Order: C-alpha cells, then structure tokens, then sequence
RNA sequence: GGGAGACUGGAAUUCCUGGUGUAGCGGUGGAAUGCGCAGAUAUCAGGAGGAACACCGGUGGCGAAGGCGGGUCUCUGGGCAGUAACUGACGCUGAGGAGCGAAAGCGUGGGGAGCGAACAGGAUUAGAUACCCUGGUAGUCCACGCCGUAAACGGUGGGUACUAGGUGUGGGUUUCCUUCCUUGGGAUCCGUGCCGUAGCUAACGCAUUAAGUACCCCGCCUGGGGAGUACGGCCGCAAGGCUAAAACUCAAAGGAAUUGACGGGGGCCCGCACAAGCGGCGGAGCAUGUGGAUUAAUUCGAUGCAACGCGAAGAACCUUAC
C-alpha cells in the first residue's frame, strides 16, 4: 500500500493517547 | 563434493574420548570445522559438533586455544 | 636492571598506541603512550604516532638492557606493522609475534551502535 | 594522457660528440627560448671540464650521472583525507632525467657569481661525488628504505 | 534448537586485593564534559558476582501460532515411513465458549555484571527538550500471578479432488549395475526453495507449496474523514482492552503501471580533471576596473562559475546621460 494512511492513521491514534494522558485523574474522578 | 567418511561402512564410531578423530575435524585455533570444508552428511556433522564441546568440556582439547 | 630478553604489548585502538616492555614475568620496565610524544587528540591515531611510540619505548627499554623482545598485539589495527617495523630499526630482535585480542563467546551487550 | 601512453619524442643526435646527454642537458638547462647561448654555456663548463681533470668529457659525465642517477621514489596516495607515501621503483630513463634536473635546477646556487663555472664545478664535484646531487640521491634512498612498509597497495 | 525441572563448563566485561610503572587515558568530523598524577591507562597473579551461550550454523530442523540451539541427567508432547493384523464412515467446518499467546507494562519477594527509557552535564546549531560524547534510575534476569496486544505478515482461514515440466535440498522405504564404497542409476511417500507452460489477474504477478478448475463450512467488506472516537455495557490493581454509533463535512480518497524531472543513490567513459613537467598570481612599485566614505554630482548598466585591461576601438569643452 502507502505510507500515508499509516500516517493518518498513527497521527490520529498518537493524539488521542496524548488526551487520555492529559486527563488521567479529571476521568478517575469522575467515572468513580 | 567430497562424501561422509562415517556414511560409509567401514566409517568409524564417533567416540568424545577418541582425541585423534575429533582434532581431525578441529582448525588450528581449535575452532569446528564448516561442512562444506568437511564434506559429511548433517547428522554426522552434528554427531562430531557435539562430541568436540563434550571433549572440550572435560579438558581433552582447548577451549579455543 | 639486566634483563636481556624481555615481551613486547602493543594495543592498537581507533583513538590511541599504547605500548609496553615487560619482564617474562610480566613486570613493567619501560612505556610509551601515542600522546606521550606530543601528540593530542586524533592525531594520535595515525600510524606515524604509533612508529615515533615505538621507537621511544624501545630506546626506554634499551637503557634497562633487553636484547631480544616477543610481541604480543592486541586491538583493531591502524598502527601494528608500523608498530612492529619501529620496534625492528630500534635494534630489538623481534622473536614471535602473536595476536592476543579478546574474543567473547557471546556474553555481555555491546553499546547500541550508532546513526 | 587518458587513453594511453603518447608516442615518445625523438632525440636528434648531437653533432659536436654523438651522444644525446650533452643535447639533452643543453635543452633542459635553455630557458626564454635561446638554444646558442646555452649551447656556448654547456660548452664552455665541459671544456672547463677538459681542462681540469684531463680525461674524456663523455665517459667522465656518463659515470657521474650513473653515480647521482636515482633508483627508487616516493609517491602519494590519499585515502579518507590522509596520505601515505609508497616507494615505486624508477625507470632508467626518469632517473637520468631527474638527476639532470637536480643539476640545473641546483646550479644557480654556487656563490661563485657566474654560470658555466659553476656548471664546471658542479659537474666537477659530481664526478668526485661530493656534489650536492649526491646529498640529494642519498636523502632520496633514505625515504624510500625508511617507508618501505607502505607499499601494500602495490603501485 | 518441541516442552519442563535439576546440576554443571569456558571465553569475555565490570569490581576488589596485591606487584611493575610512569604521565597521561578516554572520546570525536574536531573537541569538551569525564577518569588520573592522593598513583589512572597499560602488564601479571588471586578472588566476587551477574547475564548471554563464539566455532558447528544455512533460506537447514522442530512447533497450531507466539517461538526454540553451552553440556549432562530425569520426566514428557507431536510428526514420518514400512506392514497392513484391528474398529467399520466413527469424517469436515464451527456461531457463541475455552485455552495458548513476542515485546513493553503492573503486584509481591529476590538479584543486579553489561546495556539502557527518564534525568544530568559536553558538543553542534539561529535555537537543539534530538542525532554524536561522558555518566546514569526503572527495566532487561529469577519465583508466582496479572494485561491479551504487534507490519501477531505469505498483508494469502480450514478440508478434499483434478491440471506440462526442469532443477537444488531434509527424512524414510525398495529394484537394476554391482566395482559391491561413492548424490552408482531407477521407483515411491512426506516436507522445504528457484525457474517455468496451459489457465487466471487492472497490472504487478501466482503458477501441483495456485492467486488455476470445482464441492462443503466459518470469519469479513459496501466512498474518504469524523472514528476504532462518544454514549451504554463486560474485563483489568492500573495502563488500558473488547462491542460499537450519530450530527457535520468533502467530490474525491485509493491500486498498478507509463513518460519526464529531481536525489546531500549508484556504475562505466571523457576534458590540462588529477598525476607528470614549464612558467606564473598571492610579497614590491606602477596602470586600469570594482566593493567601501565623502561633497556638487562623484552619470547608469555589469555581481560566483557565466560581473570586476567588461560595456566605453581613446572623458579640457562636445562626447555626458551628472
């Protein structure tokens, strides 16, 4: 194939990751 | 392509005592032989790789001299 | 001291000579370094550090009275026949020359290499 | 020079002696192109020459020049950024040419203040060996037995 | 080298103790942090400890996949061939389900040589939270449990039958020459590579190890994003995993191959390109052109090679445009 949708791909995965990061303990807080 | 000594008939047993058989198929660092330069089957190969680290494992020949 | 038939130790680097005369026994007598005769950095990495090396540590070892001298070398190599060629105009008899370099059996991790 | 070799000069005999060392030294040692001049010059310091040590100019100049001929050089070859200098043996015929040059690029040197004495002089002491060409071939054979070690590039 | 347990061998790295020994060692495109002169590096002798197993060793073997090689012993799973005595269709697939499942990560307790996220300096640089250098904690290791993901790939689910051949290689049975050894030749069963027809494909390619010709069963697909995200639920200590949308937005996103162009990608062949030699420039003075500052302008163009004794082959007025 091509490279490029592997870039989308990871790019889009590797930004979520960096919000699940960012609100750790707001989303213990909450769902607890 | 040379062929087993061992596939032949009056091959001789493959003994890790039998010093001189083993240094048949040592180099002169004491490194084993490839099969290419020795021309025998796999599983003598195997059969002589095995009985030279039992050799060198009771002290008959060095451990890479 | 008189010892008249002494070994030689040559480390050969990528950065640097060291060489060394030693008693049979191994005791030092005489040394001299790659950086030991003026030279700093890379520059003491080339082959002619490596003769000028020789030649000192083989002056060295001649006031203390050696005549005939075993090489042992040891080292990726970028000044060992210049090493050994110095050592011979010196007026040392080079006996038997031997490489001695420690060769793992696969232990140990090497550092990740570089980009 | 990329394809191959050129084709060699020829040398046009010398009429005064027969020999092409006289012509060839007379060729070499002329400058702002003038051949009569440096012929009379070349002439005048071998006849000085004749005068001096009373022997035959030909055989004289041959053993002088057999005697400061070289044999082998040093050559350079860069790998990397780094040189290294290789002894080549010398065919016979650059070594003659090399001599010859030594000699007259050298003979401006003499403080005796004029040009064909000093050839005579030069060419004198060449053929007693205390020249300076002879300082030169021995500082020549002395680098190239020194660094014989790096020749295992083989050229 | 299929798996599990126990014992055990040598090389090498580091550290410690002790001789000799002196001023350096280390590292790099070059260095500098750094280690030494309070005795480093180097060279010998002794000792401690941990991890990985040179040579054999490869497109070669085994395993359902993930994966598996230092030696020995004990326990144990699968496959192949020959005979065909035995049971007599007992077979295939398999929604959900269960088990196994690289590395990183998590819990408890050990261990810790080397390597090395994070973290410190040094260097490069306009800046370098990097590449390079010097140190260095978690981890890598062991025991018992968690998580359940990978470009977990042949990007190719399993079972069965048929469709030209040539040539390597691993395991096993047999016939004819028999020198009776040797890939002696043939026949046949089971794996593993290369090349090749017919056939198939958009093309690349596959081609008896099919992506050909046919039958059975399962999983999956329906334009690109939003999104493998939100909401709800299940699992986990945690990280997170699994099931899985809608609003809105675009008129395309893609696959293979062709021709140019480009590359801080290669291989050959040329040129005073290098090498070989001669004579110079760079040092002195003078003559022009130019960059720089001035006043009234110091007229304008020309700017690496390919601008600069060039436009301009002739500035007291004219030429001159100042």
């Amino acid at each position: 194939g091509s490279v490029i949708k592997k870039r989308r791909k990871r790019m889009s995965k590797k930004k979520h990751r960096k919000l699940l990061r960012r609100t750790r303990v707001q989303r213990r807080k909450l769902g607890k | 392509t040379r062929k087993c000594v061992f596939c032949s008939k009056k091959g001789q047993t493959i003994d890790y005592k039998d010093t001189a058989l083993l240094r048949t198929y040592i180099s002169e660092r004491g490194k084993i032989r490839a099969r290419r330069v020795t021309g025998n089957c796999v599983q003598h190969q195997r059969d002589i790789a095995v009985a030279v680290k039992n050799a060198r494992e009771v002290a008959l020949l060095p451990f890479g001299s | 001291k008189n010892v008249p038939h002494g070994a030689a130790h040559i480390k050969s680097t990528f950065n640097n000579t060291i060489v060394s005369i030693t008693d049979p026994q191994g005791n030092v007598i005489a040394w001299a370094s790659s950086g030991h005769v003026g030279f700093k950095g890379s520059r003491k990495s080339t082959p002619f550090a490596a003769q000028l090396a020789a030649e000192n540590a083989a002056r060295k070892a001649q006031e203390h009275g050696v005549k005939k001298v075993d090489v042992f070398v040891k080292g990726p190599g970028s000044g060992r026949e210049t090493a050994i060629r110095s050592l011979q105009a010196a007026g040392l008899e080079v006996g038997t020359i031997s490489d001695v370099t420690p060769q793992p059996h696969n232990g140990c991790r090497p550092p990740k290499r570089r980009r | 020079p990329r394809k191959g070799p050129a084709p060699k000069r020829p040398l046009v005999n010398d009429p005064v002696y027969g020999s092409q060392l006289v012509t060839q030294l007379v060729n070499k040692v002329l400058l702002e192109g003038k051949k009569s001049l440096a012929e009379r010059i070349v002439y005048g310091a071998l006849e000085q020459a004749r005068e001096k040590t009373g022997t035959d100019p030909v055989v004289t100049l041959k053993r002088a020049l057999d005697n400061v001929k070289p044999a082998l050089e040093v050559r350079s070859r860069r790998v990397g950024g780094a040189t290294y200098q290789v002894p080549v043996e010398v065919r016979p015929d650059r070594s003659t040419t090399l001599a010859l040059r030594w000699l007259v690029n050298f003979s401006r040197q003499r403080r005796e203040k004029t040009m064909v004495e000093r050839l005579a002089n030069e060419i004198l002491d060449a053929s007693n060996g205390l020249g300076a060409s002879v300082k030169r071939r021995e500082d020549t054979h002395k680098m190239a037995e020194a660094n014989r070690a790096f020749a295992h590039y083989r050229w």
